[PDB]
């Protein structure tokens, strides 16, 4: 029971949550404070998450509706998240919105039980060749969720 | 101050390297991490975001080969950058890989903010 239409709306929500997390802030939380300052750790330059995503628990709770538990933990690992002085921190980085995900089309790749994989063909904003992006959805707590933090950018 | 020939050569050798947010290695670059990575082959330079390089680099009125070009994309102000390689072209790490693109591209052209020199 996850259609191509439904999968795209889910992927778009994954994208928004991934962008907000990597950007340090859920823009809906207007009260948030963004700790300033940078430090070097393990040969990377870090900045602090804003307060609304200031701890792993806050990040997990933001991401849990959309990403599976292991997707979130692997996201923390893959992107070298660290806790410095009790504050969640992320390496400096820049997003890239070239893939026009809203205008993509999907093909079924596979499905079994409560897992389904669609392959999205995503046009670019600048007319460079369209990109193939597979997204695997898993039903977790009887909700469809994306099983990889960074599948939709 | 840099070796421009080496800088452009090192950048071109990375064409096709996939994207990774925050990426600073040949397993994945973002636009500013690519710039940092190629610069760090010749000199010491802090890894900052694209807006960081917009602020720290030197203002110039047009790019020469080896200078850096900046674009506004997902937010206002500089949010994407690349290396000017001449012939109205620039190399940059993008969502679908390190690529050579044109400043005359109908998407990049109206979003070109300016150039800076390291």
């Amino acid at each position: 029971d996850l259609s191509q239409k439904q999968a795209l709306q889910l992927a778009l929500s994954a994208r928004e949550h991934f962008w907000n997390t990597m950007s340090g802030h859920n823009p809906k939380v207007k009260k948030a404070v963004c700790p300033s300052g940078t430090f070097e750790y393990q040969n990377l330059q870090y900045v602090y998450m804003c307060s609304d995503l200031g701890t792993k628990a806050k990040a997990v709770n933001y991401l849990t509706p959309i990403f599976t538990k292991t997707a979130i933990e692997k996201g923390f690992k893959d992107y070298h998240f660290t806790v410095s002085k009790g504050k969640l921190a992320v390496p400096i980085g820049d997003g890239d919105n070239l893939l026009n995900w809203k205008k993509s089309t999907a093909k079924l790749i596979s499905k079994k039980g409560s897992t389904i994989t669609y392959e999205f063909t995503v046009p670019t904003l600048d007319g460079s060749p369209s990109a193939k992006r597979k997204v695997t959805f898993v039903k977790e707590n009887k909700k469809w969720k994306v099983n990889q933090f960074d599948a939709v950018i | 101050s840099l070796n421009v020939s080496k800088l452009v050569s090192d950048a071109k050798a990375l064409v096709g390297t996939p994207y990774k947010w925050g990426g600073t290695t040949t397993s994945g670059f973002d636009c500013s991490g690519f710039i940092w990575y190629v610069l760090n082959k010749q000199t010491s330079v802090g890894r900052t975001s694209t807006a960081g390089y917009w602020s720290s680099m030197k203002s110039i009125a047009s790019p020469s080969v080896g200078d850096f070009v900046f674009f506004t994309t997902y937010k206002s102000g500089p949010s994407h950058m690349g290396i000017y390689i001449g012939n109205n072209s620039f190399i940059h790490a993008g969502s679908d890989g390190v690529q050579i693109s044109s400043l005359n591209n109908s998407y990049w052209k109206p979003r070109y903010l300016g150039a800076k020199r390291f």
